[PDB]
């Protein structure tokens, strides 16, 4: 667009100005007209500095980006399609409990508009590849997300929640005996 | 991913609002008062009495459920009984009047004036104008929040 | 009848929180920021700014009894904030269970839960549960197919009224049992279960406003089709003895109360409040209640929620506005 | 810019830079110019001397009025054989040069000239049969009618450089006329050339150029003079143009610019018509920021 | 061409509905001489008729004698100017608003709605009074 | 009924100021979005009526309510083609300069000439009644620039022969 | 009509080069530069004539600035002028190629798409880049078909320079990687080092720059050629002459030794970050084909010093991992080129391009514009 | 997975 | 990038 913060500083700004001014596209086509068709969408920011910039379509572009990892350079499905792939290795059985819990973690989740927008693609993937065209019985998929205002800190919530259980038994532990000894293969303890 | 327009789910509420007594079988779904009370308003223009055909046509109002000739026919008599009137008595006669009436009056002006080429439209901007100027903004927003089909 | 603007409020406010002493109140500007405004000599100022949201906020309320605050958040939450022994405040989160963000809120008269409209289908209630360090909410989802506008309270915590974004304006039941309330034999109905619809009394055009009269009976609300209707019921199921609407000339109102059994207050998109009298036997607007009807009244824009005074439980003799344009006043009767 | 050059300023600025310094180079190249002519300017076998090639799609219509012999007139001392076709050449040497004075300059000239150089014989012949015939009115000033009509159809010329713009000339009793026959494509440029043509008809009206020659214009039906003519004719796109000159108009020491303006007619006439675009962009880019002014004072703050 | 560009270019800006009076009586007695017959350029011409039929079509209140003397002012132009010889550039809509605005002259009004109308049926008498 | 105009903008101005009761409103759709309902048409509750105006075929005023956002299109009276290419164009020029108005629209809406689109903030931030007065000098300042362009145009076209003729 | 010669044109913020297809050499070179002030003040100037203008009043501005476009009205302008004057072309029997900078936003393609299709009623236009141009220009013949696609490309404006690490005639969009530096930047450090020492601005800045300006493998262990020979300060005359000193030996180090003026990254740590971003499998061959482009990139000897540079940079780190491993790996082989084309290869390789017939086919037709509109291209 | 069901 | 590798 013109605007350049080459400076090493001015990142946290523009960090700030993201979680401020972003939210996902529930409908990708419907927000680039309306980018296209109307001046609404185009907000004015200003800086620590004091000078202010404009910004467009990157407020609903950089969720795509997000979303279509192609668009940055890496050669991935995305997101939708990588947890849909991930569900579908496993067991018939366990997908749709899966399908009804879907839980979030980490402040990049909290980009507006991003449940429902996952949400959605969800079912368009299922739609698609399972039931090539047949709406009869789409409604019967029972698809529910998982949102909270804690997501922000819900790795440090558990993290406090098992400390608070495991604080009992050392044994579960690494005590710093049995270090000099097989340390690092104790660390092997965790995950086989 | 892909992009398919998933509505199918979550369907709309359209019907629920705008209450429909159509339920009728009289007049919206056989057209038969429509066609005893414009022969009236009619033989009122021609005797030249317009304004009691104009009171009397406005009693009974029809619905745009699926129909549109009947409608249609009810508009191109009400714009031509609205011609033959002069350019005076208006006011006395939109305030010798109700409300729900005015509100049908300027609903069936404002579906006049969506086709010129067909009507004059300038009789409908002054009568819409001087309902304005008596009654005020009231009718405006009371038409506009009415069905969306009439 | 008597202009007595206050303070100008640069921002929009959308509300104003006022307090049981007219000292301070709390309001928003169109942003995550609520300010806190202390009552200064003849004058006002910013006392405290909470700014603790990270989206816009809706609506808020002032909880008298406990001194308490409550705030929605377009984020799908709301804040309830408790005045600490000093000067400071207590916050807590309320992560009611939700799927859109949030449009309206308000307390209880007893001070006990409150009520929060949301932008889904669904309306929930709130109450700090005992026992435990946090809040607990209920939902009501059966009816109200589409979003909602605004909600209002009853003498008792029961009997709470909606009116929703469909041309219609609903009444359910916020009664728990745990909690320590009770309802009682009332001529809306018996034995209030949790949801118990009782009536719809549908209208015409978007119902921007419901209220309660200081009684029990004799509801009445108004929306974006330039009329107010107000309803008399005599029995839960069969319809109500007399439905009376009115109609007017002037654009629509919202945000309306009742100054008395009888009389009635109401404004909003019209610069200027108006003045109606609203009984079995007919109801009809009088006069307003400005000099006449820059701009010719005080307000220069939207009026929004409009709150009534002490006076009387019966009669409040007085009221405030405090407009999207600020400029927050108070007009006596 | 308005009134545009009668030559090649990239092959004037070329000769006057070889000229005046000496070191030579490679050069092949080639150029673009209108009525869709070709130049080119090769340098295939010394660096020092350039063989400088001429493409029309008119030349053998050109050279049936005749034309060598003007070229050989005004040349001679650099002529040269078509080198491979191309329609016309010439070769010239940087070394065998006169000297550096105004001759230098007036040569590079008359190089950069040579297609309104090329396209003067048939206006030169014309005015030559335009002055005998006025002798011949002298010594019979009856029937003036008469030898009018025997000499129409009989001195007249054409030219279709293009593939449907094409220029007809004859002269007449005590004066010559000219008509081109144009073609517009888009619209808005059609309505924009109608307007300019209208303009021009009603342009001779001032007094400070009433002395101008007279011109007059139709849409699609054109004159019955040249009707007979293979052009294409009654055409709704297809506008032509008449232009009419007396003896002044051509005299001695000015018809050599009297030509070159007649030629870059229709280039000036287009080149005017984006000019005007681009003013009434200014204008309107002026008119908004008028409208924000009032918006902004309409706005409060 | 000064002049007739000036008083184009003021009667495009100018809104005083007694103003352009004046302005109308120059122009009146400007077309009226034969002498000065197709002294207005041909396009200034046609943006001025333009004009005229907009501002007869769109004419402010009833309450002004401006579209009878528009109409006074035109009746002489057409008969002494250059759009007269050619094919007329615009008649069609000309002709078309001069019956609107006489069929909405209420013939019951007093004495300034005869005048306008004759005035009008004056206009519509025109020699060659082209029809489709 | 002559001078139509003022009629049809009494009665245009009456019905925009009437229509223009928006209102925040929190979108029902995705999250916490605030997007203008009238133009994404995915929530029939919320659009209104459509209304119209008109006092000829050759112009109209198309209007579009809702409780968000609000949408008014127009279409001149254009008779003549050379008009039509200098409406066009300038219209044109004037929604790509949509961003100093805050108001205008980028592309216009089909079978129509512009487009106006208005929403809650603006109403909040600046009036109302001098924004229609504005669009109303708009809706007659249009057609008083296009003669004035057509005259100014016709000057150029004027001093260009004239310099050509004398060049000659 | 897809017959004819078609017209290459590239605007730059340091210079406007223009001419015709099929020729060895460029033609209309000249710095971009416009000039201006019953009434219509018209009258304008471009190139060396706005240059030698603003003597009796007229004014001056430059169009496009940090390689963005600013005033299309201006733009425009220069374009009529340009076309009308310099070239007596067709617009409509000829077809264009224009070049515009990897970072032209569509925005500004649509609209000088537009401005081109509807002004001046063109036929065939066909914009592209100047990576792939300056690329295709690196090769001598261009027919024996050994030639090499795979490169890393490298294009110093005079406003702004940019990296782009083309992979087989396919563009890349993330690994680009731009810096506001060697442009006319350069200049200005030059013209300050100069106006502190020596009063008698950028003209001869410029010209003492395309002189004698030069790079040096090192600065510090340099310096050492001056404190011996005083030869190498020059004497370069307008008007008088000025002592050079040492910025002919200075100003170009500001690539390789960067945060010296208005902090950045040196080059080849920028170029091997590039590389690195960019997938695995076509590192070994954009480490071998590293072209140049830009007036301000022919130094003397710049290409040694990059490859150096760079050479030591990938050494070192492959030393790492294979003292960490401990096997023998194979020293991938770093080269540079530069064969009489860094200075304008964009016009050049365009000119190549377009003497192809899939050019009239490639090329944007007046009907599509008049039936989708000013939509018709979005991104490379 | 490409089992239309199951894997 | 800091994988040893890729990425
Ligand atoms: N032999 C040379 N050695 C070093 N620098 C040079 C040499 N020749 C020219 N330059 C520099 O190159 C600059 C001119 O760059 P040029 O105008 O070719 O870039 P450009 O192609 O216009 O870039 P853009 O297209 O982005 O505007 C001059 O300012 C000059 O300092
Ligand atoms: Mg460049």
């Amino acid at each position: 667009k013109g605007y350049a913060f080459n400076r090493t500083a001015d990142f946290e700004t523009v960090r700030e100005m993201k979680e401020k001014l972003c939210y996902v596209s529930y409908d990708l086509e419907l927000d680039h007209k309306l980018s296209e068709e109307t001046t609404v969408l185009m907000r004015n920011y200003t800086l620590p500095d004091g000078r202010v910039i404009k910004v467009g379509s990157e407020r609903y572009e950089c969720p795509e980006c997000l979303f279509q990892p192609h668009l940055v350079g890496s050669e991935q499905p995305g997101l939708s399609e990588f947890i849909f792939d991930t569900i579908q290795a496993a067991d018939v059985d366990i997908r749709k409990y899966l399908y009804r819990a879907i839980v979030l973690s980490g402040g990049s989740s909290m980009y507006a508009g991003l449940p429902s927008r996952l949400e959605k693609e969800i079912k368009q993937l299922w739609f698609e590849r399972v039931l090539h065209g047949d709406p009869a019985r789409l409604p019967n998929f029972k698809v529910k997300i998982e949102d909270a205002p804690r997501r922000r800190h819900a790795v440090f919530i558990g993290g406090a929640v098992l400390a608070d259980i495991m604080a009992q038994n050392d044994h579960m532990w690494v005590s710093k005996a049995e270090w000099e000894e097989y340390g690092v293969r104790a660390l092997d303890k965790l995950g086989p | 991913f892909r992009t398919l327009d998933v509505d199918s789910i979550t369907e709309p509420v359209l019907t629920e609002q705008d209450i429909f007594p159509i339920r009728n079988e009289t007049a919206e779904q056989v057209q038969a008062a429509v066609s005893q009370l414009i022969p009236q308003a009619r033989s009122a223009i021609q005797t030249g009495n317009a304004l009691q055909g104009l009171k009397t046509l406005l009693s009974y109002v029809p619905y745009g459920n699926d129909v549109q000739e009947v409608r249609t026919q009810y508009l191109n008599a009400f714009v031509d009984v609205l011609s033959n009137i002069r350019a005076a008595d208006i006011p006395a006669f939109v305030k010798e009047c109700s409300t729900e009436e005015i509100d049908n009056i300027v609903n069936f002006i404002y579906r006049g004036l969506a086709n010129p080429q067909a009507y004059n439209s300038s009789v409908l901007l002054n009568w819409h104008e001087k309902v304005v100027e008596i009654s005020g903004i009231g009718c405006i927003v009371r038409v506009l929040n009415s069905r969306p089909d009439l | 009848a008597t202009s007595q603007v206050l303070h100008i409020l640069p921002k929009p406010s959308y509300e104003h929180a006022f307090n049981s002493q007219r000292t301070e109140f709390v309001t928003t500007t169109a942003t995550n920021q609520v300010e806190l405004y202390e009552q200064d000599g003849n004058g006002w100022k910013h006392a405290r700014t909470f700014s603790d949201h990270d989206k816009i906020v809706t609506c808020v309320d002032w909880a008298p009894k406990s001194n308490r605050i409550v705030t929605c958040s377009q984020d799908r939450n709301a804040y309830v904030y408790e005045k600490r022994p000093d000067g400071t405040w207590k916050q807590t989160l309320v992560l009611l269970r939700l799927n859109r963000a949030a449009t309206f809120v308000r307390w209880s008269p007893n001070e006990d839960k409150f009520a929060v409209g949301s932008g889904a289908r669904v309306i929930s209630v709130c109450y700090f549960e005992q026992e435990n360090d946090w809040w607990v909410s209920k939902h009501l989802k059966r009816p109200l197919r589409s979003t909602i506008l605004s909600l209002d309270w009853h003498p008792n915590n029961v009997l709470l009224a909606a009116g929703c974004a469909d041309r219609k304006a609903y009444v359910l039941s916020a009664y728990v049992r745990d909690v320590d309330a009770k309802p009682e034999a009332s001529v809306w109905g018996s034995r209030l279960p949790f949801n118990t619809v009782c009536a719809e009394y549908p209208s015409g055009g978007w119902v921007h406003a419901v209220g309660f009269s200081p009684s029990g009976n004799a509801l009445a609300y108004a929306g974006h089709d330039s009329s107010v209707t107000i309803a008399y019921p005599s029995a839960p199921e069969q319809p109500p003895r007399a439905l009376i609407t009115v109609k007017l000339s002037q654009l629509p109102l919202r945000s309306l109360l009742w100054a008395n059994e009888s009389a009635i207050v109401a404004a909003g998109y019209n610069y200027s409040p108006i003045l109606l009298q609203g009984n079995e036997s007919g109801w009809a607007h009088t006069r307003d209640l400005d000099a006449g009807t820059s701009l010719p009244t005080v307000h220069q824009n939207m009026i929004a929620t409009l709150r009534p005074y002490a006076g009387t439980p019966g009669n409040i003799t007085a009221f405030t506005s405090s407009g999207t344009d600020g400029r927050v006043v108070l007009w006596t009767l | 810019m308005l009134s545009l050059d009668y030559n090649n300023i990239f092959i004037y600025e070329l000769l006057t830079e070889r000229f005046s310094s000496e070191n030579p180079s490679s050069i092949d190249q080639v150029v673009t110019d209108f009525d869709g002519v070709t130049f080119h300017i090769s340098t295939p076998e010394e660096k020092t001397k350039i063989l400088i090639s001429l493409s029309m799609k008119c030349y053998p219509e050109l050279v049936n009025y005749g034309t060598l012999d003007l070229l050989k007139q005004i040349y001679g001392a650099y002529v040269h054989e078509p080198e491979m076709g191309y329609n016309f050449s010439i070769l010239i040497d940087l070394q065998q040069l006169p000297a550096t004075d105004e001759e230098k300059e007036q040569l590079a000239m008359s190089i950069s000239m040579l297609k309104r150089n090329v396209l003067a014989a048939p206006f030169h012949r014309a005015f030559t049969k335009q002055a005998e015939l006025a002798d011949l009115a002298r010594k019979d000033p009856e029937n003036a009618p008469m030898l009018d009509k025997q000499a129409t159809s009989q001195e007249l010329m054409a030219i279709h450089y293009r593939d449907e713009e094409t220029i007809v000339l004859w002269p007449e009793h005590d004066r010559v006329t000219v008509v081109f026959s144009t073609k517009f494509r888009e619209e808005t440029d059609r309505i924009f050339g109608k307007v300019f043509l209208q303009e021009f008809v009603d342009a001779r009206r001032r007094p400070a150029i009433q002395t101008a020659p007279q011109v007059l214009f139709s849409y699609r039906d054109p004159p019955l003079e040249i009707r007979d003519i293979q052009g294409i004719q009654k055409g709704d796109d297809f506008g032509f143009v008449t232009f009419v000159l007396f003896e002044r108009h051509f005299t001695p020491q000015n018809r050599e610019d009297c030509i070159s303006h007649i030629q870059v007619f229709r280039n000036t006439l287009h080149f005017h018509i984006k000019a005007s675009k681009a003013y009434m962009h200014q204008r309107m880019r002026k008119r908004v920021a008028d409208f924000q002014k009032v918006l902004n004072r309409a706005k409060p703050d | 061409g000064i002049y007739s560009e000036g008083l184009v270019f003021t009667l495009n800006r100018e809104k005083d509905p007694r103003s352009r009076m004046l302005i109308l009586k120059q122009l009146f007695l400007l077309f009226t001489t034969p002498a000065t017959y197709e002294i207005f350029y041909t396009n200034d011409l046609n943006v001025l008729i333009d004009i005229f039929i907009r501002e007869i079509n769109n004419i402010p209140d009833e309450l002004s004698d401006l579209r009878y003397a528009y109409l006074q002012v035109l009746i002489p132009l057409l008969e002494n100017t250059q759009v007269r010889h050619p094919p007329h550039y615009k008649t069609k809509c000309i002709v078309d608003a001069v019956n609107n605005v006489l069929i909405s002259h209420s013939k019951s009004s007093n004495m300034e709605d005869a005048r306008t109308t004759d005035v009008a049926i004056r206009v519509l008498e025109v020699p060659w009074l082209q029809q489709e | 009924m002559s001078n139509t105009l003022r009629p049809y903008l009494n009665a245009v101005r009456s019905t925009l100021t009437a229509s223009l009761a928006l209102e925040e409103f929190s979108s029902e759709i995705v999250e916490r979005q605030s997007q203008p309902e009238v133009e994404v048409g995915r929530s029939p509750e919320i659009l209104l009526k459509p209304l119209v105006v008109s006092r000829n075929e050759q112009e109209q005023c198309l209007i579009e309510s809702s409780v968000n956002s609000v949408r008014f299109s127009i279409r001149i009276k254009q008779v003549d083609e050379i008009e039509r290419i200098l409406v066009r164009k300038f219209m044109q020029f004037l929604m790509g300069r949509a961003e100093s108005f805050f108001i205008l629209r980028r592309k216009p809406v089909q079978g129509y000439d512009i487009s106006f689109l208005i929403t809650n903030y603006h109403t909040e931030e600046m009036l109302k009644h001098k924004l229609v007065d504005f669009i109303i000098e708009f809706m007659e300042e249009v057609d008083a620039e296009i003669s004035e362009m057509k005259l100014f145009l016709n000057g150029r076209a004027r001093l260009v022969a004239e310099t050509y003729l004398s060049c000659f | 009509a897809s017959f004819n010669v078609p017209i290459i044109m590239d605007n730059g913020t340091g210079y406007s080069k223009l001419g015709y297809a099929g020729n060895d050499a460029p033609s209309y070179v000249f710095p971009t530069v416009i000039a201006t002030r019953a009434t219509e003040d018209l009258d304008f100037f471009i190139g060396n004539d706005a240059l030698k203008k603003a003597s009796a009043g007229y004014s001056l501005d430059y169009p496009i600035r940090h390689g963005q476009i600013e005033n299309w009205d201006h733009m425009e302008r220069f374009w009529q002028q340009s076309l009308f004057k310099y070239l007596r072309c067709e617009p409509e029997d000829h077809y264009f190629l224009l070049t515009e900078p990897p970072l032209n936003p569509p925005e500004n393609r649509e609209n000088t798409a537009e401005i081109m299709f509807e002004s001046f009623n063109c036929a065939g236009l066909y914009i592209a880049v100047q990576a792939v141009l300056a690329l295709a220009a690196s090769w001598t013949s261009s027919k024996v078909t050994d030639r090499s696609l795979t490169g890393t490309v490298v294009d110093s404006g005079d406003g702004v320079t940019h990296i782009i690490p083309v992979a087989e005639g396919y563009v890349i969009g993330s690994s680009i990687k731009t810096m506001p530096l060697a442009g006319r930047d350069v200049t200005y450090f030059v013209q300050s080092l100069l106006r502190d020492r020596n009063e008698p601005s950028l003209k001869t800045a410029e010209r003492i720059k395309e002189e004698c300006c030069y790079v040096c493998p090192d600065i510090v262990k340099e310096f050492s050629r001056f404190d011996r020979e005083p030869d190498r300060y020059l004497k370069y005359a307008s008007s008088t002459t000025i002592d050079v000193g040492f910025e002919r030996f200075l100003a170009p180090e500001i690539f390789f030794n960067p945060e010296i003026a208005s902090f950045l990254t040196p080059l080849p740590e920028l170029v091997d970050n590039v590389v690195q971003s960019s997938p695995i499998d076509v590192r070994k061959g954009l480490y071998k084909n590293i072209v140049l482009s830009g007036g301000s990139t022919l130094f003397k000897n710049f290409g040694n010093r990059l490859q150096r540079d760079l050479k030591r940079i990938v050494d070192e780190r492959i030393h790492r991992s294979e003292m960490l491993s401990g096997a023998k790996s194979g020293g991938v082989d770093v080269n540079v080129i530069s064969h009489k084309r860094q200075r304008n290869a964009v016009w050049f390789g365009g000119s190549l391009l377009a003497q192809t017939p899939e050019f009239g086919s490639y090329c944007h037709t007046k009907a599509d514009y008049e039936e989708y509109g000013a939509s018709i291209a979005r991104r490379y | 997975p490409a089992w239309l069901a199951t894997c």
